[PDB]
C-alpha cells in the first residue's frame, strides 16, 4: 500500500508514456466486416452432443479470489475481484447523485444518466453503441440519490474495449446540442418505469415526505415541464465540472485481472486531464417526517407505509437495524414460499396468518451514507385502510421485546441472505461501489456475518426505541379515500 | 446446454434504490428482488416465453420515429 | 465449388491491403514527364484560355449572387441529402438570416428586379455552412459504414414501403 | 493599411493578416503516427487514376 | 426519405475535403456561441456608388481543375480517411467532423 484514502490503503499506479503503435498490438482482436472467408465444413456435424469431443484440456488453475485495491495518480480508485468467471462486470461509480442538486438544478443528475454513452471526443454516439452491441455487451447508466453508476457486462477478453468506453463518459463527453435534445424523450420513459413498480414508487414518496425539500428528498427523476429549460449540454457540463472528478469516482471490476484492468485504465487517463476536484456544499439530511396521500384512480388497493429515520450506513446501528428487518421479515399472499422463505417471521405469523384481509405486509430498510428510513409496508383493499393502519401500529408497539428464538432465527436468516446475495456478481459490483462511495471502505460478506453474530436483544431494543422517537412518515398510495388522518398515526405512536 | 436467462438482458441495476446487499432480503425469493426465481404455479418451462420487463405493454407506442414528427401529430401517408 | 475459391481470394487480397495509406496522403513527386508538361502547357493554357474563361465565369457568378443579395452557400438545394442533414443542425441566428436572404432573392428574381447597389458591397463567398456540412458528412459516413454495409433482404411492398431500402411511405410510383 | 473596413480590413489580399489563398500545409507524418510514405514517379499517371492490384 | 443516393465514395482522382478544402480556410473560434459578434448590430463595409468599386471576393476562381464544365463550390460528398490530416486551427483552419474526432487537434495542455 502506497496511499491511504478515506481509511483504505491503495497501491499507487504510475502513469507511463507508451507509443500508440506498441499498445495497438495488445488490443483484443475482433472484426466488424467479414469480406470473404475460408470455407470449412462443420467437423462435428455428425457427432451427437452426448459424445465428448475435446481432448488434452490444460489442467485448471484455481486461485482463491481476493479483492485488490489500487489508485491512479489522478485519484481514481480501482477495486477488482477475480472469481475466474468468464463474464466481467465493469462499473464506474461517481459520487454525484440527486442529493447534491440545488433547487435551480433540479433533475440534472437524471439528465446526466440520460446522455450516457453519447458522443465523446474520440467516438461518435453510433460507433459507441454499435461496438457495445457487436461485442455482445449489455449495460447502461443509473443515477441514484448519492451516486451515478455506469456498468457493462461482457466477455472478459474484451475488457480493454469496455473500460475505454465507460471512462469516455466522464473523461471527455461531447454534450452536443442536438444529441442532448434527443434525450428529452427518456424523461417520460423514466417516469413510466418508476410508477410501474408500485413498491419503488411508494419508496420515492416516502423519501420526498421524510426529507422535505432537502438532500435525500430531492426527486430522483427530472420533470418534463420547467426542468427542460436547463436540459442542455452547457448546463450538464457545468454540473459535471462541479461534482464529477477522479477523486469522487471509483472503478469496480468483477472477474477481471487486476493488473490488466489497472494497466488499461491507466492508459486511458495517461495523456488527458480529468475534471479537477473542487469543494462542494455537503449538508446533512434534515428529517421532518410528514405524510402524503397519493390517489391512483385505477388502483382499487391501498398501499400504506409508515417510516422512521435511521442514522444510516456509517452508524453502529447498521447491523442491529438490519437484524430487526429480518426478524420482522414479512411476506405476501401473492407468493407461496416454501421452507426457509420467511414463513416464520414475526409479520408473517402475526399479520398474514391472522388477517385474511391483508394482501401483503413487509418491513423496509433503506440505508444511505448518513441517513436512512425504516418502517412497515402493508397493502390491502381500500375500504380496509383503517384496519390496515391499526395492524401496522400494533406491530410497531411490539418492538419493545424479542424472544431468544426469534433473535437467533433472524441472525441465521440474515447471514444466509448475505452469503447468498454475494454470489451474484452484479450484486457484488454494486455493493462494493456503493460502499466505497458511502464510506470509503469495503466490508466483506464474512465480516458482516461476524457483526451479525454479535447482535443481542439489548441492541435490538435500543435501536427500535430510537426509531420510534422520530416523527413518523406516513404515505398512502392508491385508494386513499378511507385511510386515517396523519394526526391519528402520530397520537397512536405518541405514547412510545 | 440449457439457457437460464432471457434472450434480452435487463441491463439495469439489480439492487433497488437505497437497498444494499445487506438489507435487500434474500434476492432469490424476495418479492421486490429483480432476480427472484419465478414461482412455478403451472410448472417449469414458461419462462422461455416470459417477458421480464416490469413495465406493462403500451400497445402501439411509437419507436419508429426518426424525428420526423412531434408527439401527438398523426402522419398522413408517411409525410 | 468455384464460389468458395473466389471467396478465399477476396479475403486474402483485402487482408493484404488493410491499413494502406490513401493515394492522397502519399507524398508524391511528379514524374519527369508530367513536370515538363506542367512547365510548358499549363502556363500558356492558364494565360490564354483557362484563366480568362474561369475569371469570366467566376465574376459573373459573384454578380448574380450580389444582384439577388444572397450568399453562395444559400444557393445549395436541400434536395441534396447532405445539405438537408446539415440544415437540421444549423443555429437559429444563422437560419433566420439565411431564410430572409433566400426569400428576398426569389422575390427579386420573380419580379425581374435586382438588389439596390447600396446593398451589394459584400463578399458572397463566405463559407458559413462549412462547419455543419462537415458534421453532416461525418454523421452520414458513420451511418453508411456501421449500418449499411450489405444489401439487406426485407419483405417487399409492405407497410407502404417497397422493401428495397427507402424509409418513407408512399414515396415511389409503385407504392403510390 | 487594413486598419478599418474602409481601408480593407478583413479583405483577403488587401489585409496583411489574411492570405490570398489557403492551401493546406505539408506534413511529414500521418495523423496515425505512421511516417508518410514517399513515392517517386517515373512514368505519367494512369488515365483515370485506376490503381493497380497489389 | 424517398429513394435517394449520395456520392459518398473513395475517388481515384479527387482528394477529400479534409485533405484539400475548397473553401477559404480561415475561421474564428469562440468558447461559447454567444461570444460571436452579432451581424445585425455589426457595421458592414462602406457602400459604393460604382459597380467597379465593389470589394474583392475571397473565392479562388481556379479551385478545381481538369476536363469538365466550370463550377465553383465549397463542398463535395467524398469519404474521409480514418486518419484524417490534422487541421491547423492555430492559423484559423476549420476543425469539424473527422478532423476533430479522429485527430488530437482539440487537445490543449
Ligand atoms: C487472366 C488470368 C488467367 C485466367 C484463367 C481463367 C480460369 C477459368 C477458366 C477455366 C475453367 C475451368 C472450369 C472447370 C469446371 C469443372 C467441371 C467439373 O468437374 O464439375 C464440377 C463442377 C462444380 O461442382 P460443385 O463443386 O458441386 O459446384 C457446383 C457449382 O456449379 C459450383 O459453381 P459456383 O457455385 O462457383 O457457381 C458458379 C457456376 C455458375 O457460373 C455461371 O454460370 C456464371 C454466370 C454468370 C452470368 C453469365 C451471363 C451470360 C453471359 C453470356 C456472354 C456471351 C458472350 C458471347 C460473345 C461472343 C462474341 C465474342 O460456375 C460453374 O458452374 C462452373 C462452370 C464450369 C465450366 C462448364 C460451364 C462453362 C460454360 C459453358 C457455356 C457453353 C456455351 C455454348 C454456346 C454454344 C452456342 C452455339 O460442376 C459444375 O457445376 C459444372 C457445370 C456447370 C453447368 C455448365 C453447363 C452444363 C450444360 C450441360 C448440358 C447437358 C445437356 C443434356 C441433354 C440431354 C438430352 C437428352
Ligand atoms: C454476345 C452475347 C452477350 C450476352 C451477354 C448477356 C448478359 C446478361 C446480363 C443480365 C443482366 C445483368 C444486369 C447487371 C446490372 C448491374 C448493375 C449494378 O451494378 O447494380 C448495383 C446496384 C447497387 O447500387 P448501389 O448504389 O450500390 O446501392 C443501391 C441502393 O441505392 C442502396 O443499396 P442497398 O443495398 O443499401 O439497398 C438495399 C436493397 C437495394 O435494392 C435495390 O437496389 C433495388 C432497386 C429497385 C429495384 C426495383 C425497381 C423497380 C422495378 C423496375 C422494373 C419496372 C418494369 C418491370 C415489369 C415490366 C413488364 C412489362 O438491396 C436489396 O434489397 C438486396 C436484395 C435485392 C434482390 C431482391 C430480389 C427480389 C426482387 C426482384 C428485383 C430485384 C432483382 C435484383 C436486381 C436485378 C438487376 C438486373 O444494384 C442494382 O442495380 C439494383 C437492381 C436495380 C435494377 C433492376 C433491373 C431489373 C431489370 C429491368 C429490365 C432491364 C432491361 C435492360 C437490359 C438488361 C440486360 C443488361
Ligand atoms: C448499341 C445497341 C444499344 C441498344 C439500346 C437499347 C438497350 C436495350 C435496353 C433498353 C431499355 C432499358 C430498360 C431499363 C430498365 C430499368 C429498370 C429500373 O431500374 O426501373 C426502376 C427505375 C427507378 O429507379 P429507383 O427509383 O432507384 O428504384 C427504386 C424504386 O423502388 C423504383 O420504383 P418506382 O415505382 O419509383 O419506379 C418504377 C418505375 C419503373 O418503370 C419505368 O421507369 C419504366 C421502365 C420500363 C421502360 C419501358 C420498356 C419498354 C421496352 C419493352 C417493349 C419493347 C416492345 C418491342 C416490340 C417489337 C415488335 C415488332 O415506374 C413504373 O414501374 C411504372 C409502371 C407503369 C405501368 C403502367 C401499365 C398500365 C396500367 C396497368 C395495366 C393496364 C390496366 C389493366 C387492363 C386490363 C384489361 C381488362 O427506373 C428508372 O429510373 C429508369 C427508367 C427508364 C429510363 C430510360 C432508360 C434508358 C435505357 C438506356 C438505353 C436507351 C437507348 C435508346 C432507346 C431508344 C428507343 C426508341
Ligand atoms: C510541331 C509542334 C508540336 C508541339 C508539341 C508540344 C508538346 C508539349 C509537351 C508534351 C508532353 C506530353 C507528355 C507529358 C506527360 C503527359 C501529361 C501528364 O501526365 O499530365 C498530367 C495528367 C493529369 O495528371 P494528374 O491529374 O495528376 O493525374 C490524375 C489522373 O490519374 C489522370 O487524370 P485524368 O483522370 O483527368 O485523365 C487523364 C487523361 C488521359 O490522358 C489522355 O487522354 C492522353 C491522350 C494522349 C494522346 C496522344 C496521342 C494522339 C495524338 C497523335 C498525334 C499524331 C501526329 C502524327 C504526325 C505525323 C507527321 C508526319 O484523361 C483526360 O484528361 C480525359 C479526356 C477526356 C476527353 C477525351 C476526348 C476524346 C475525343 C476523341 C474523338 C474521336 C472520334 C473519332 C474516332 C477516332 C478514332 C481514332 O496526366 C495524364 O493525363 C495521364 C495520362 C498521360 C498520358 C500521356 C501520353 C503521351 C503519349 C505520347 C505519344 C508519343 C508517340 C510518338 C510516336 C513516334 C514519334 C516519332
Ligand atoms: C475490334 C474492336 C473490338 C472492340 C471490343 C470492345 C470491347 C469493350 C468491352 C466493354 C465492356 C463494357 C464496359 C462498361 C463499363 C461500365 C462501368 C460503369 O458503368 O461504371 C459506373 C461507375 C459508377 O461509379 P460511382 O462510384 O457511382 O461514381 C464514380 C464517380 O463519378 C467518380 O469516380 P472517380 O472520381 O473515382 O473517377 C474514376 C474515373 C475512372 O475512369 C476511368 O478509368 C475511365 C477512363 C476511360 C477512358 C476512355 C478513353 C478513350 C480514348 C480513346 C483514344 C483512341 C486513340 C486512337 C489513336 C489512333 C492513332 C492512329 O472516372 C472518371 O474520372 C469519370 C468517368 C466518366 C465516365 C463516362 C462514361 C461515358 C461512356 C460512353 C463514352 C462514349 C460515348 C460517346 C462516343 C461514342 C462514339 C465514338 O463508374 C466508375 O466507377 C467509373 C468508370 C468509368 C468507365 C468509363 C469507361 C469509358 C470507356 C470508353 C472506351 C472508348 C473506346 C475508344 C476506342 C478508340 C480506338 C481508336
Ligand atoms: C514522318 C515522320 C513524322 C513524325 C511524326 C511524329 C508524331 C508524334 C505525335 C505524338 C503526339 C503525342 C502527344 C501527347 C499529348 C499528351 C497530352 C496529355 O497527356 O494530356 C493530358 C490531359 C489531361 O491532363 P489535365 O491536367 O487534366 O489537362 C488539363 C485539361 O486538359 C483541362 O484542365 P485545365 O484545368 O487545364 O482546364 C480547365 C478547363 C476550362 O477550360 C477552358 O476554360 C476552356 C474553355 C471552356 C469553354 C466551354 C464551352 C465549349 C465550346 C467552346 C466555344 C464557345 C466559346 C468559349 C469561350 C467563351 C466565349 C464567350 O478546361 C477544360 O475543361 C478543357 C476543355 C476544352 C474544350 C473547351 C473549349 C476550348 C476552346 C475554347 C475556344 C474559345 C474561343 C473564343 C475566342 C473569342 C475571342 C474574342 O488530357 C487531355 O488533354 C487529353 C484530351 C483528349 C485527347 C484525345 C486524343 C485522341 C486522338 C485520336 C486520333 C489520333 C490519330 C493519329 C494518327 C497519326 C497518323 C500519322
Amino acid at each position: 500500500g502506497k496511499s491511504t484514502i478515506q481509511g483504505t490503503s491503495y497501491n499507487v499506479v504510475k502513469f507511463q508514456q507508451e507509443d500508440v503503435s506498441e499498445v495497438v498490438k495488445e488490443v483484443p482482436h475482433f472484426q466488424f466486416y467479414y469480406i470473404g472467408g475460408e470455407h470449412k465444413d462443420n467437423k462435428y456435424r455428425d457427432v451427437p452432443l452426448d459424445i465428448p469431443v475435446l481432448t488434452e484440456a490444460p489442467p485448471p488453475q484455481l486461485k482463491k479470489p481476493e479483492m485488490k485495491f489500487s489508485v491512479l495518480e489522478n485519484g481514481m480508485r480501482i477495486v477488482s475481484v477475480d472469481k475466474q468467471g468468464l463474464t466481467s462486470n465493469l462499473g464506474l461509480f461517481v459520487h454525484a447523485g440527486s442529493r447534491f442538486e440545488t433547487p435551480a438544478e433540479e433533475g440534472l443528475s437524471h439528465m446526466v444518466e440520460c446522455v450516457a454513452f453519447r458522443s465523446t471526443a474520440h467516438l461518435s454516439h453510433l460507433r459507441t453503441i454499435k461496438t457495445i452491441e457487436v461485442l455482445g455487451m449489455n449495460g447502461g447508466c443509473q443515477a441514484g440519490r448519492e451516486h451515478i453508476m455506469y456498468n457493462l457486462e461482457l466477455l472478459r477478453e474484451y475488457m480493454p474495449v469496455a473500460s475505454t468506453l465507460v471512462v469516455g463518459n466522464v473523461l471527455f463527453p461531447r454534450l452536443l446540442p442536438w444529441e442532448v435534445n434527443a434525450c428529452h424523450k427518456e424523461i417520460k420513459k423514466a417516469h413510466e418505469r418508476l410508477k410501474a413498480d408500485t413498491d419503488q414508487y411508494v419508496s420515492e414518496l416516502l423519501h420526498q415526505t421524510a426529507y422535505h425539500n432537502n438532500t435525500l428528498g430531492n426527486a430522483l427523476l427530472a420533470n418534463e415541464g420547467r426542468a427542460l429549460e436547463h436540459f442542455t449540454g452547457d448546463n450538464i457540463r457545468e454540473f459535471m465540472m462541479k461534482h464529477f472528478s477522479a477523486e469522487r469516482s471509483v472503478f469496480v471490476g468483477i472477474n477481471v485481472d487486476h493488473d490488466e484492468l489497472c494497466k488499461w485504465l491507466m492508459r486511458s487517463f495517461a495523456e488527458y486531464v480529468a475534471i479537477p476536484n473542487l469543494p462542494r456544499d455537503e449538508a446533512k439530511p434534515v428529517y421532518t417526517g410528514g405524510y402524503k396521500l397519493e390517489e391512483n384512480a385505477d388502483m382499487p388497493v391501498c398501499n400504506i407505509a409508515i417510516g422512521f429515520e435511521t442514522e444510516g450506513w456509517n452508524s453502529a446501528d447498521l447491523v442491529p437495524v438490519t437484524v430487526l428487518q429480518t426478524l420482522l421479515g414479512g411476506g405476501g399472499s401473492f407468493s407461496t414460499g416454501g421452507p426457509g422463505k420467511g414463513m416464520h417471521s414475526r409479520l408473517y405469523l402475526n399479520v398474514l396468518n391472522q388477517n385474511p384481509n391483508v394482501e401483503s405486509c413487509m418491513a423496509f430498510n433503506t440505508q444511505y451514507s448518513d441517513s436512512g428510513l425504516f418502517g412497515m409496508y402493508i397493502t390491502g383493499f381500500g375500504q380496509e385502510a383503517p384496519r390496515l393502519v391499526d395492524i401496522a401500529l400494533n406491530e410497531l408497539r411490539k418492538l419493545d421485546s424479542f424472544t431468544p428464538d426469534e433473535v437467533s432465527r433472524a441472525k441465521n436468516t440474515l447471514k444466509g441472505n448475505i452469503f447468498m446475495n454475494a454470489e451474484n456478481s452484479k450484486v457484488l459490483m454494486e455493493d462494493i461501489g456503493r460502499q466505497i462511495i458511502m464510506s470509503g471502505k469495503v466490508v466483506t460478506p464474512e465480516e458482516f456475518a461476524a457483526r451479525v453474530d454479535a447482535v443481542t436483544e439489548a441492541d435490538l431494543k435500543k435501536v427500535a426505541a430510537k426509531l420510534l422517537r422520530k416523527n413518523p412518515t406516513y404515505v398512502v398510495y392508491g385508494d386513499t379515500k378511507s385511510a386515517p388522518h396523519y394526526e391519528y398515526v402520530r397520537t397512536a405512536l405518541a405514547s412510545l | 446446454p440449457p439457457i437460464q436467462k432471457p434472450l434480452l438482458p435487463s441491463g439495469r441495476a439489480v439492487l433497488k434504490h437505497g437497498r444494499s446487499m445487506l438489507c435487500s432480503g434474500n434476492l432469490s425469493y424476495d418479492v421486490n428482488s429483480t432476480i427472484k426465481a419465478p414461482e412455478c404455479k403451472r410448472g417449469m418451462g414458461f419462462t422461455q416465453f416470459k417477458r421480464f420487463t416490469p413495465v406493462p405493454i403500451e400497445s402501439g407506442v411509437s419507436v419508429g420515429n426518426r424525428g420526423w414528427f412531434f408527439p401527438g401529430v398523426i402522419p398522413y401517408q408517411g409525410h | 465449388s468455384f464460389h468458395r475459391a473466389f471467396a478465399r481470394v477476396v479475403c486474402n487480397y483485402n487482408k493484404s491491403i488493410e491499413g494502406s495509406v490513401p493515394w492522397y496522403q502519399v507524398k508524391r513527386e511528379k514524374s519527369p514527364f508530367q513536370q515538363v508538361w506542367d512547365e510548358v502547357f499549363t502556363p500558356i493554357w492558364f494565360k490564354l484560355v483557362k484563366g480568362p474563361y474561369e475569371r469570366w465565369e467566376y465574376n459573373a457568378l459573384v454578380a448574380r449572387y450580389r444582384g439577388m443579395g444572397i450568399m453562395a452557400d444559400d444557393a445549395m438545394n436541400d434536395k441534396d441529402m447532405i445539405v438537408e442533414r446539415a440544415l437540421d443542425i444549423i443555429p437559429e441566428d444563422i437560419r433566420i438570416q439565411r431564410y430572409r436572404r433566400m426569400m428576398r432573392g426569389a422575390v427579386l428574381a420573380g419580379r425581374k428586379l435586382h438588389l439596390p447597389l447600396e446593398l451589394q458591397n459584400y463578399d458572397p463567398m463566405v463559407p458559413y455552412m462549412a462547419p455543419y456540412i462537415e458534421e453532416a458528412k461525418f454523421q452520414m459516413q458513420e451511418e453508411q459504414e456501421l449500418l449499411a454495409y450489405h444489401p439487406w433482404d426485407r419483405r417487399l411492398y409492405t407497410a407502404g414501403v417497397s422493401g428495397f431500402g427507402e424509409t418513407s411511405m408512399h414515396s415511389t410510383f409503385l407504392t403510390m | 493599411k487594413a486598419s478599418t473596413l474602409a481601408t480593407g480590413k478583413g479583405i483577403p489580399g488587401i489585409d496583411p493578416k489574411l492570405p490570398t489563398h489557403t492551401p493546406p500545409a505539408s506534413y511529414d507524418v500521418l495523423s496515425s503516427g505512421k511516417a508518410r510514405p514517399v513515392q517517386v514517379a517515373k512514368w505519367p499517371p494512369m488515365p483515370g487514376g485506376v490503381p493497380l492490384p497489389k | 426519405h424517398r429513394p435517394t443516393t449520395v456520392k459518398m465514395i473513395d475517388s481515384w482522382r479527387t482528394e477529400p475535403s479534409s485533405e484539400k478544402p475548397m473553401w477559404y480556410n480561415r475561421f474564428d473560434q469562440v468558447d461559447h456561441i454567444s461570444q460571436h459578434p452579432d451581424p445585425e448590430k455589426t457595421e458592414k463595409y462602406p457602400p459604393v456608388d460604382d459597380t467597379r468599386k465593389l470589394m474583392k471576393t475571397r473565392g479562388d476562381p481556379h479551385i478545381m481543375r481538369g476536363w469538365g464544365e466550370y463550377v465553383y463550390c465549397h463542398y463535395e460528398h467524398l469519404r474521409e480517411p480514418v486518419f484524417p490530416r490534422k487541421p491547423d486551427v492555430a492559423k484559423g483552419e476549420l476543425a469539424a467532423g473527422a478532423n476533430v474526432t479522429r485527430t488530437d487537434v482539440w487537445k490543449r495542455e
